[PDB]
Formats: structure tokens, C-alpha cells, sequence
């Protein structure tokens, strides 16, 4: 027996419905959602950290000249100078006036300490998601786990689901994303191949461990006039610190919706928007016929102190007389009453109470317990309380959220 | 020389850094800034003749007479 | 790579500040300083070897230095005598190899010294040093109870390794000393018992190796040119003092102890705020006296976050909406708060007071209706 | 002028701290402290001549003391003993007569002390003294390699005068050990040996030159008569804690040593800007780690000048015209660029692209013709 | 042969000219300055360092009257008290309880380093302008500096060249200028004799070494109050070392027209602004017969693409048939179009090359080689990029800064 719905996109609130037919006792149908994640598909491209420029020895020909030839390792500055006398501890390190030559340069590579504090730049789209959701039909509790896409089943114990698409889609993500000790950031990174000095990006590799890495970091080797023989240099400051300096907050505690975003998979899970529509089926060991049910005839109800509020604030006491004696399901028709208690007992000539939750000021709301249908209605106070732990049930709705009196006066 | 008024003048036409003035060091190929200043002393591991004339210690008694007389080979230090 | 210090030695460096303020060579130049950790910890690499004897067989209270005097050999000095300081002194916590371990107070420089009495210098160089906190809270001294969070710090056992150095071909070193200018001629005198070698050019390009002294021919000035010694095969790590040698390859490799390791740390949770409740909003009565972060945001599609480190003891006003929002103060675990209607005046009044309670609620859908 | 040693003589002074943080007499009070010079170099005059034996001759390792007890003679201790600081411990770099070089940290004070021994005196007064450099390019240790710029550095010889102080003849100095009270009657005693002058009034002023125990006329009280030594002779400086002669004529001029030399020294030179064009303008990439000061100036008969010190990484953008600009950047050389006419457009071709062209040139010519 | 000539002050770049006279071979002139220095008359009338408060020892009389004179040291203050009682050492410096009294007393000087900041102030008045020119004609070159006044020449070996008066008058000292350490000042000190506590010219002098120092910086005894002996004071702080604090910028990095100032005879040198007009007076024996130049015919001239700019950008070529080998000038007869070289080698049908640097958007100026006239029209493109080192060599003249384009299509 095939059923669809639209159970809204909040997790931990669950909501009710009933499914019925012919010659069959109606059961509830309650769909509550535990966990919902929402993982896109990335793409790394490299990984950058601090440099550390590795100067090697000067050459010096004494009496003589020589030239240098370019390289492959990153940030390869070369330069020659004319006409140097070097010294060190032991004087006289050449036996030539104006005459040698030496020769300076500077590479860049990646930090030894910078294993552990690099950052990786990804780039984001298409995020997919899925969800895991409570489904409880007949007192025969079932968990599922089913992607969201209107395609993907997902099966257990005969219960076959399909759920739709999502009413809006979004990703909390921008298109360039950047992750450094698991949390990540928000910033338009330069591409892989337009390296600036100063600027996030400086260093660019595809792996931390790898052979070619690429940078540009303006060396300029100045010439040497000190007595004894070092090669001087200046150099631009380094992106990654920089940048570190001004990272701004986190995406951890700026994307919207309340998403609280894991680090491993880059995922985004349990924040709410939207409303996902559902497909659900149910066998026949679970349905009763009406030659099993209790019969239920002249139901009354009346509301002690209704308040409107997002706990259960509400009490409702049904009054009823039946037939036979049995277990029979009670529900809430109206989109802004829904009611704690699922299946109640049912008795010759009982009166059970119950409790309900209204977001509108005027209490009027249809229940039906195993049918039979009934009106119910009163005022309802604003509640003192203003503030709380507990997020609304019940959605807001207009021809509703006015009260009654208000519209007999504009009418 | 003399290329500014901030450093020294040698007869090759080198202007080099007024810092380079009676350091030891012969810096122009005149030699002409070691010649007007008071020499500090002999190194701690350095020996002094008569004439002042510093001399290794490396350099004593190893069968060459290096000083100007010879007194770092003379037997009254490193006899035979 | 290896392990084995037999095979290498230290080498002289050019302090940029010496014992006596002014730039000198020493034997104790510090190349690199890595200030990476979180309680502090510092990795010096200087140009000396701590813990190896004149033979490298690992004697944890000895510690190599190259020499001053001419004829160079590598010489011994206690453990006990190495003092590190940047603004107070320092602590050692460790040394391996050319590498040492430190951990003292923020400061603008970062000195080693030979405190001995024949041997004695310091070197310095320039670098910058702050106090580093792990997580919000700043703290002087962690706390004896806290909520443990994710640390990065050295561990003190030299036995790790975390990174690669290279030790090339010790290059040539002539020595003016060598050399002498008796009466016209330069002799070459060689030291008692080593072979040196001269490469010059009186006259025209000659070289030889000579143990004895010899006079060079048409030579006429000292200066003109030198002699070193070929005794040197040990290895030297490729420092921008030194010369080059001939082909100057990669000749073997060390490990560059101390690595940086993931380990658990304590961190301060501040004074919980006192929470008021007033219609559509929120008063945090806050109270901290070390800078505190304290964060929010909503719930809705919008997030307009906020973020402030506060130090004083004052109070802050949010709006709270339906969606409702979050606030992250200090250490804490997040919590968060939903609004609900309490708009004054009922819905029901028997006067025309009705408005006044939907105007509180959908503030400008009420007039225009 | 004099040099003279053997006929001067130190002196106590009434010192504003002390070991025990009150006003003592010490004899290591310190008069004055200079700090003119570019190279963190201090003069120091304090009232006990350092480098001189007891009579005087010149001996480099003994200090005058001046001794606190009765009967006061003039001894020595060695220089060892002798120790400054200002913030930590500083290094001494020459000493002769009343003064003495240092080279010291910034700090607050001036500290001079005798560090062990059988007496401990200390002598803080409260000075600022802080970090100075030389032109621009604000730094903290002097580089390897730099521009040379003239300096203005302290003569650390000893022999070289840098000035000009005076000498007088020393004061009646009396002594509270030298009367007695033993009954309704006052005895005064010299020492051994010594004949002292005693001066005072009971009855009407009398004086005289005694050798032993001696009485008086008559009084009761002790405490109106004073008796000082007469046999001392040696000149002591022109110090305000001093009781003055009769006559107080400048006797002998001795030299204040330590004369400021000009001299050069090394200063650093930053990273040169890269220079991004856009009509008429540029823009500067500056990049300094330490405060640096730019400064720019057009070329027009309106200056306009400009002079900031800036820190970071940052973009300064400027305009420059017909006329030109010129900028310097540290203690780089003044670089001078001008602007020539080139705006986007043709002036050819068709009429549309003629007024966009004479609108970036002289953009208010156009609008009125 | 006179030639009454206007030459821009602008150092570093030459300007052209053509000196023609009647059956004669013209003859190539340029003027280039390469140093204008003007310095003013000054008249030093104080010097100023840090003073050094120094207080003799203080004189006291054991109850007997005491009086001060009046000496002529810097700022002596008197100033006798009553009822004390000094403790040295050694205790009970008088006998005479609460009778005896001292007298205080303090003067200034100068402080043993300030020889080597001390402050000159000076007063400048009247800056005449001296330049030195270099005149080159007819391969004949000379090194010659005159003055700019309308009347005096500075005649080298042959030449006499007499510099008129300059059209604009400024000069970036103003009446009162101070000078210490080599930097050059712009301030108002106090006139000599009237001081002000704290401020600058706190302590006067003629000579650094003079002993007739005046001063006034309100130092005030205090009336001594402690146990042990010292004489207190309060003086006011000292005024050089105050406007040392917050003298501001010199004057090498804020007088207009780009001088550079040097010290030692103060002065301005190497700027521009204005014109010096000149009367230069050949001598006739560097002349030549008009029947010794080369004579041509058939001269075109045509203009390839340039750019206006301050460099030589502009090219040009030119045609020409000539009958006998020799050296003829080459000069534009245009005042916004400055030719590049002046003598040239004609062949007998050849082709010249020249440079030039044009300001205006069409070069249709002349041409003029060894006499004959030609004009050559044409059209181009603004420069590429816009920032250039080197200074313009002409000017926008105002006239020809349009194109005949937009000149045909408004009339
Ligand atoms: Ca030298
Ligand atoms: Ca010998």
C-alpha cells in the first residue's frame, strides 16, 4: 500500500499522520528524522605551508669566471658578481685582485614543521545529500538510513521508501572552500599556477611530500661589499602567516541554519530547511480490519487551560463510550494541533486525557479516534514564559495565527 | 682616490671603507692603512722578539730561523 | 640516512652579535629557530654538536666545537657549561646532534653561550617571540582542571625525527698564517707533520703539495698567494658561511630531532553567564578578566554572526528570534535558545487593546491591514 | 688643566637609594649620566676615582674607597668587584678618574654596586634610558651589511678629553666621635696621634689646636661644639653634598674622558617596492617588518610633502603629474618619476573618441569650450 | 655675432638652437645646464646646545650674617635662608642651634657633548643664483659658470657670456633658519637677549667656547627641609631638547621644485623653475664661409609611426641629393619639437636618420638640413605606458596640444 507525504526537514521534531481504507482500522504513522548530513563532492588540488629558504654555500673562482644555469626547484633566484675578495676566519680565501668571481643563489621549500600545520585548498559543488529517519508504523519501530534524491531506495523489514527532492537546495559552501586543522574557512585562494608574493597561496604542490613544488616569493639578491663572504637578500613576507594573521572566523561558527560541519569528509549534517516529500509503503501484517476494531460512538471532548506555546502546554480530556474494549489510535487533524500520545486504550465507558501543543490563539481543531470525528474549541493565552529550550512544533499559519474575535470584528 | 670625504685613499686609485683602517689586515694593494696607527699588541698565542716582530708559536724551534735574528730557534728556549 | 656522527664535524659560523656586540666569528652560530610548538617549546639548531665526543660515540655530557687556533682540530668542553636565554634564562630540555630543545618566556632575541672560561661566547639572533594559547580563554598558567582539547607540542625524546638535512663536501680553508715574507721570496711553511697545498698565480697558474717549507718562484708579495691543508673529509652541513667544494653533492642525510605530535591539553573554562529573559531578545551577564571569545549566531537563512573578545566584566544584548540562535561563550559546549510569543495584552480583551498585542507580533503587517 | 692623580681624593655622597631602597651616605654616589651617543653607550661620573692605587700611581686593577669609619684614611679594593646595570647586568668598556663607559639595556635606572666584599653599596638614580637608532630603518641589532652613514660614538681610549671639571680645596668635615659625655663638664679627644681643631661657643666663641685630651671653658650640653681634623689636604670635586671653604677658588682642572668621535656605521636597507602604473599615479608594494618612514614630495611650486611610518605589508597610492614626484623609502636613494600624457582614447579617427581623450587631460578645458 | 637667446632652467636636459647670419654657414648651438645652486647671505648671531644646571657646593655660616653678590655667570640664582641645621657624616655640623644659616646658590652652562649637536641659528637674507653652463658649437666645447645677475659675465678662455636677470624670484629659506647636524630647519628663534623658559634659544651664546653665556630658565631655590644637607631646586624643562622632540620635517623633504639642500655654505642647489635668458657672443673665427658647406637638393622629409612622449620616441628620415662630401647641421625650426642630434655626415644621395621628442598629437613642424627648408605632416598615437624617468623636454604650448582632426572639425 503505497502513502505520500511532506514531512518538513527538522531534526528531532517528530510529526503525525494517519494512513486509511476500506474495512480497515487506521494506524499511526509517525516520521521523525535522527541525523541528516549533507556531503559534497570536493576536488584538492595543492597544499601550502610557511617557507624556508634554503641558501646554499656560495662558489667562488679564484682568477677566473663563471656563469649559472637555471634549474627546477621552486623560486630558483641565481646572480653572479664581479670583483669580490672574500675572507673568513683564515684571511686571504683568494689569490686574485678584481678578478674572481662568485656566485649566490637562493631556492624555497616546504617547512619541517609544516607536516602538521599546512593548509589544504579544495573546490566544492554539487553536494548531495541523505538522511537518516525514524519511521514507526503499527508499534513496529523501524530505522532507515536512504539518500534524498527521488530515485535511491532503501529497504528494511519490508518497509520500501522513496524520498524527494528538497523544496530549495543549498550547500553551505561557496565554491572555493580551504581546510587547515580541521575547520574550515571561507576564502577565494589563487589558482593553481597564479602564484602573488604576500598573498594566501604562495607555495603551490600537489602533495605535501612532493618532488616539483612551484612558488614565487621575489628573491632578489643584493651584491656582497661586507669584508668576509655571506650573500645577502630580502624577501617578501610569507602568505600562509599573513593570511593566518587575517583568517577571520571560521565557517564553524558562520554558516546559517544552525549546520554544525564535521572536518573528514567535509560534511554539513544536522541543521533544517525545506521540506523533503516522502513515499512510503506498508505491508499488510501490520493492518487490522473492522471486524477486529473497537467501534467508537458519541465522542465529546473539552479543554481545561489551552496555552500556545512550543512544549506541550495544552490539556484535552475526551469523554467517549464504545462498544468493545481494545487499543484505539487518536490524532489531530488541524496543521497547528498536534498530540503527545499516539495509541490510547479504549474501554466500554472510559474518559481519557490527553495533551496537545497549538501555535494559533484559538484552539479549534478536529480530532477522530478510529474516526469518528468530532469539533473541539476554546481560547488560549499567550504564555508568560518567552524564552526556551525547545524548538516550536508547529509551523505558523495564516487565517489561523488571528484570532477568532479579530475576525468577527473586521468581518 | 678619495671617491667621497667618508672613506680612504690608497695610490692604486681604491677608495675603500674608513673601517678597514689598522685592522690587521692589508686591504689595498698600497698597504698604506696600516702605517700611521699604534699597533694593539701580539696575539695571545704569538711570541715577541726584540725587534716586536710577532712570531707564531707554531713557528718555534721547528729548524727554520723565521725571526730577525733567530731567537725563536736559539737553545735557550728549544734547546737541540 | 644515517646516524653515525664519526663521519662528520661542526664548522665555524659568523654571528651576527657576539659576546661583544658586534658581529665575529663563532663557534656556536645558530642557523634556524622554530617556534611551532604550544606550551612554548623551542627547536635552536646551532653549529655546534651536543652529546658526541672528539670521536662521536655518544657521550650524553660532551659536547664538539671546532677550534680557533691554526692548526684546527675539533676539541671537548663539559654539557654543563651551555646556557640558552631570550629574555630571562631559558631551560634545556633536550639536545641531540646540532639540534637543541628550550623552553623559556616571550622576549625579541634567542641566545646560546659557552659559559666556560677559556671557550666563552654568545651568540644572537633576531626573532620574535609571543606567548601562544591553545583554544579561547588566554591564559598565563594552564589550569588544574579543565576540558582537554587538541595540542601540537615537541616531545622531549631526541629518538624522534621530523625533518631532512643534507651534509655536503667540508670545502677548502686557507690560512694566511702559513704563509711568510722573510727578506724578497714567499716561503710556504706547512705545519709539524700535515700536508698542505698551494694553488696560485706568481706569475702564471702552478700547483703543488709540499710537508716542508719551500720558497715559490718570481713571487715578491705575500698577498699574492695561499695554502690549505687536504686532512679534511668530514662532513658539513651546507650553511651560507662556507665555501663550496669542487662538486658539492648531497653526501648524506640526518635526522632533525624532536618532532611535533599530537597530545591532549588542559584549558580554562570561564564563569557561566547569567541569562535574563525579556520579550525577543536576550541580556548575557558577562564576567571574565582574561580575554574571553564570545560568539552567536541565528538559526534562520541569514546567520549574522557576531564574534568579540571581552575582557571586562559587562553585559550584552541580542535579539532572539522563531529560528531562534546560539552563542558559544568561552570553552563551553554551545547552547541554544528559542523565543516564543509574549506579546503584552491579550487576544481576547474585551476592549480594543487587540492591536497592541498584534503589533508587538508582525509589526508593520498589523498597521497596514 | 692638570692630570696630576696623586694630590685628588674621593669624597661620600648623599646617595637617593641604597642597598636597604633609603637615602644613605655611600661612597659610590653618582653625580651625572650621559647618553648622547649612537651607540648605547653611557659615561658615568661617580665619587670614587676608579683605576688608581692608593697614593695614586696609577695602578689599573685598584679603585679609591673612601672609608666610612672615624679617623677616615683612603683605601682600595679591586676593580672586580666593580659591577653596573640598568635592567640586567652591562658590560664595562673603560674606566678612569671619577668615570666609567658601559654599554647598557634600555631601562628606567642606573645601577652601580660593589658586588661582594665585606661592605655592599648600591647607587639607583632614576634615568630614562631607551633604545636609539641611526637615520631610518628602525632596528634592533646592527646588520652584517647595510648602508654606511656617519655615527656619533663614544672615544672608548681613555686618554681623551671630552670636556672640562673642577676641583677646590675640601671643607671642614666634623665628627660626632670626637666629644665627650661624661659629666657636667665636656672633653674633646683627637685620635692618636692626630691633632684636631676645635671650634665652638658657651659663654663666647673660642677655638684652638689641641693634641690630647683637652677640657673647656665651661658648659653642659656637648652637643654645641664640633671638632674636625685640620691635616687634610687633597681636592675634592665641586659635589652639592660638600660643605664649602673659606675661599673655594678652582684649583686644578683635570679632563672628562670618553670624548664623542664621528664616526661610520651600518644601518639596513629594506625591500624594494614594486611599482604598479595607472594614469598619472603609482602605487607602492611596500613591505617593511620594522617601522620604516616614506617620504614624498612633487616637484610642482606647492610641495606638499608627506612623511609616515608605516609597519606591514600595505599600498600607499599617490598621484603624480606633469611636474613629477620623487620618493624615498628607508635609507634608499631618492628615486624621481614623471607623468607623461597618455589617455585612453585617440585623438584621431572619429569625433566620439576626441572628447573622451581631452577629458582625462584637462577635464574642466573641454567642458567649457 | 651676438644671439639674444631664452634657455629653460631646467638641469640635466639641453636645449637646441640655430645661429644663422648673412652669407654665412649656420652654425649649431646648445645650452644645457648641468648645476644651478643659489645661495643666500648669511649672518650666524647665536649658537644654542642642551644646558647642564651645575650647583656649587653650598656655603654656610655658623650664626653669622651672609649676604650674596652679584656675579656675571649664566643665570645665577641666590637665595639665603635661616634656622637650619645640615648633618654630614659626621653629625652636628655647627654648634650654634637654630641661629646658623646657608645660602643656596645655582648656575647654568653648557654640557661637556653638546660640541656635537649644538644648533646655529641664522638669518638669511638676499639669495643671488649661480650656474654653470656647458655651450657646445661647432664640435667646439666649453666648461663655463656665471652668475645670474643681468650684469656680470662669467667669461671663460673665448667665450663671454652675459646671463640676464632670472624671471621668477622665490627662495625656500625664509628670514629666520636654524641649522644642527647637517639638517636644515625652517623656525623663528628668539631674538638675541629675549629668551623664554622653555622654548628654543633657552640658553644664548656667540662662540661655543665663549665664557659671556646669557640665559633664562627660572630656576628656584627651595627653602631645605631634611635632616642631612643638600640644596633642593626646580627648573624648567629644558627648551632644546623639547623642540628636538617635535621639530618636524626638515627642509631637504619639503622645499618646492625638487632642491636639494646642502649645509656647509647653505645652499639650494640643483632645481628648476623659470627662464634665464642669456647673450651669448660667438667669436668669429669658429664661423665658416657659406662657399665651404655642402649645397643640396631634392629634400623630403617622412615621418614613421611614433608616440609623443619625453623620450625620443619620434623617428624620422629624409631624402636628399648633394653634389660634395662634408658636415651640415640639422635643426627643427619648431618650439614644441626638439630634435635629437645637430651635425651629421651627407653623402652624396644618401639617407639621414633623426629622433625627436614631440608634444603635440601632429608633428607638422620643419625641418631644416644645412639651410634648406622642408615640413613633414603627419599623425600619431599616444604613449603606451604612462610613467616615465625622465623629465619632458618641451612643453604643451597650448596651441598645438590639439590635432588638426579636432581643429577642421570645430571650425
Ligand atoms: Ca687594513
Ligand atoms: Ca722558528
Amino acid at each position: 500500500f503505497e502513502h505520500a507525504t511532506t514531512v518538513p526537514n527538522v531534526p528531532g521534531i517528530p510529526y503525525k499522520a494517519l494512513v486509511e481504507r476500506a474495512g480497515y482500522a487506521p494506524l499511526n504513522l509517525e516520521i521523525t528524522v535522527v541525523s541528516s548530513e549533507l556531503t559534497p563532492s570536493t576536488n584538492k588540488e595543492y597544499v601550502t605551508c610557511k617557507f624556508h629558504t634554503v641558501i646554499p654555500s656560495p662558489q667562488v673562482k679564484c682568477c677566473g669566471s663563471l656563469e649559472c644555469k637555471a634549474s627546477s626547484k621552486a623560486d630558483y633566484t641565481c646572480r653572479v658578481f664581479g670583483g669580490v675578495y672574500p675572507f673568513m676566519w683564515g684571511g686571504a680565501q683568494c689569490f686574485c685582485d678584481s678578478e674572481n668571481t662568485q656566485l649566490s643563489e637562493a631556492y624555497v621549500e616546504f617547512a619541517p614543521d609544516c607536516t602538521i600545520d599546512h593548509a589544504v585548498a579544495l573546490k566544492v559543488h554539487t553536494a548531495a545529500l541523505k538522511v537518516g529517519l525514524r519511521i514507526v508504523y503499527g508499534n513496529t519501530t523501524a530505522h532507515l538510513d536512504t539518500f534524498v534524491n527521488g530515485v535511491t531506495p532503501g529497504s528494511s523489514r519490508d518497509l520500501k521508501v522513496i524520498a524527494g527532492p528538497i523544496s530549495a537546495a543549498f550547500s553551505p559552501f561557496d565554491h572555493k572552500v580551504v581546510i587547515r586543522k580541521g575547520l574550515v574557512y571561507n576564502y577565494d585562494f589563487p589558482e593553481y599556477g597564479a602564484m602573488k608574493p604576500g598573498a594566501f597561496g604562495d607555495i603551490q604542490a600537489s602533495s605535501l611530500d612532493a618532488t616539483d613544488i612551484v612558488a614565487r616569493t621575489d628573491i632578489r639578491l643584493l651584491k656582497p661589499s661586507v669584508k668576509n663572504i655571506h650573500v645577502p637578500y630580502t624577501q617578501a613576507v610569507s602568505g600562509y602567516e599573513m593570511w593566518k594573521n587575517n583568517s577571520g572566523r571560521p565557517l564553524q561558527e558562520t554558516a546559517p541554519f544552525g549546520c554544525k560541519i564535521e572536518v573528514e569528509p567535509l560534511r554539513a549534517s544536522n541543521c533544517a530547511y525545506g521540506h523533503i516529500p516522502i513515499s512510503i509503503d506498508i505491508p499488510d501484517a501490520a493492518f487490522v480490519r473492522s471486524s477486529e476494531s473497537p467501534t467508537i460512538l458519541e465522542v465529546s471532548c473539552t479543554v481545561a487551560d489551552c496555552i500556545y506555546s512550543a512544549d506541550f502546554g495544552g490539556s484535552l480530556t475526551l469523554q467517549y463510550k464504545a462498544d468493545r474494549e481494545g487499543h484505539c489510535p487518536v490524532h489531530s487533524h488541524s496543521t497547528t494541533a498536534v498530540l503527545k500520545e499516539a495509541t490510547t486504550h479504549v474501554t466500554a465507558t472510559g474518559s481519557i486525557t490527553l495533551h496537545f501543543s497549538t501555535s494559533s490563539p484559538q484552539a479549534n481543531f478536529i480530532v477522530s479516534l478510529c474516526g469518528k470525528k468530532t469539533t473541539c474549541n476554546a481560547e488560549c493565552k499567550p504564555p508568560a514564559d518567552h524564552i526556551i529550550g525547545e524548538p516550536h512544533k508547529v509551523d505558523q499559519e495564516f487565517q489561523a495565527a488571528v484570532s477568532k474575535t479579530s475576525w468577527n470584528w473586521l468581518l | 682616490a678619495k671617491c667621497e670625504p667618508s672613506q680612504f685613499q690608497c695610490t692604486n686609485g681604491r677608495c675603500i671603507t674608513l673601517l678597514w683602517k689598522c685592522d690587521g689586515d692589508e686591504d689595498c694593494v698600497d698597504g698604506s692603512d696600516e702605517k700611521n696607527c699604534v699597533k694593539k699588541t701580539c696575539a695571545e698565542s704569538d711570541f715577541v722578539c726584540n725587534n716586536g716582530q710577532c712570531v707564531p708559536s707554531r713557528w718555534k724551534c721547528d729548524g727554520d730561523p723565521d725571526c730577525e735574528d733567530g731567537s725563536d730557534e736559539s737553545p735557550e728556549q728549544c734547546h737541540m | 640516512i644515517t646516524d653515525d656522527f664519526t663521519l662528520t664535524s661542526p664548522y665555524l659560523g659568523f654571528c651576527p652579535y657576539c659576546r661583544h656586540s658586534a658581529p665575529c666569528f663563532s663557534p656556536i652560530k645558530i642557523e634556524n629557530v622554530w617556534d611551532e610548538s604550544d606550551d612554548g617549546s623551542i627547536r635552536i639548531q646551532v653549529s655546534a654538536q651536543f652529546g658526541y665526543n672528539q670521536a662521536g660515540t655518544a657521550d650524553v655530557t660532551k659536547f664538539r666545537y671546532m677550534s680557533y687556533d691554526h692548526d684546527h682540530d675539533i676539541k671537548e668542553d663539559s654539557m654543563e657549561k651551555i646556557a640558552i636565554s631570550t629574555s630571562g634564562p631559558c631551560r634545556r630540555l633536550g639536545h641531540k646532534g646540532y639540534f637543541l630543545l628550550a623552553q623559556c618566556p616571550p622576549g625579541d632575541s634567542v641566545t646560546v653561550s659557552i659559559t666556560s672560561g677559556a671557550s666563552e661566547n654568545s651568540c644572537t639572533v633576531e626573532k620574535k617571540i609571543r606567548r601562544k594559547f591553545v583554544g579561547r580563554e588566554e591564559y598565563l598558567f594552564p589550569p588544574v582542571q579543565g576540558k582537554l582539547v587538541k595540542c601540537h607540542v615537541y616531545d622531549r625524546l631526541k629518538e624522534t625525527s621530523a625533518g631532512y638535512i643534507t651534509m655536503h663536501r667540508p670545502g677548502p680553508h686557507a690560512y694566511k698564517s702559513y704563509l711568510k715574507e722573510a727578506s724578497g721570496e714567499v716561503y710556504i711553511k706547512p705545519p709539524s707533520g700535515k700536508n698542505v697545498t698551494y694553488e696560485c698565480k706568481c706569475g702564471d697558474y702552478s700547483t703543488g703539495i709540499v710537508s716542508t717549507q719551500t720558497k715559490m718562484n718570481g713571487c715578491t708579495k705575500a698577498r699574492q698567494c695561499i695554502a690549505y691543508k687536504l686532512d679534511q673529509t668530514k662532513w658539513v652541513f651546507n650553511s651560507p658561511d662556507l665555501i663550496r667544494h669542487t662538486d658539492h653533492s648531497v653526501q648524506g642525510k640526518l635526522h632533525i630531532p624532536f618532532r611535533l605530535t599530537p597530545t591532549v591539553c588542559p584549558v580554562p573554562l570561564a564563569h557561566t553567564p547569567t541569562v535574563t529573559k525579556w520579550f525577543k531578545g536576550i541580556t548575557l551577564h558577562l564576567t571574565a578578566t582574561r580575554p574571553t571569545l564570545l560568539t552567536t549566531r541565528k538559526l534562520g537563512l541569514r546567520a549574522d554572526a557576531t564574534a568579540e573578545w571581552i575582557t571586562g566584566t559587562t553585559s550584552r544584548n541580542f535579539s532572539v528570534g522563531r529560528e531562534g540562535l546560539e552563542y558559544v561563550w568561552g570553552n563551553h559546549e554551545p547552547v541554544r535558545v528559542w523565543a516564543q510569543e509574549s506579546a503584552p495584552g491579550d487576544p481576547h480583551g474585551w476592549p480594543h487593546e487587540i492591536i497592541i498585542h498584534y503589533y508587538h507580533r508582525h509589526p508593520v503587517y498589523t498597521v497596514i491591514v
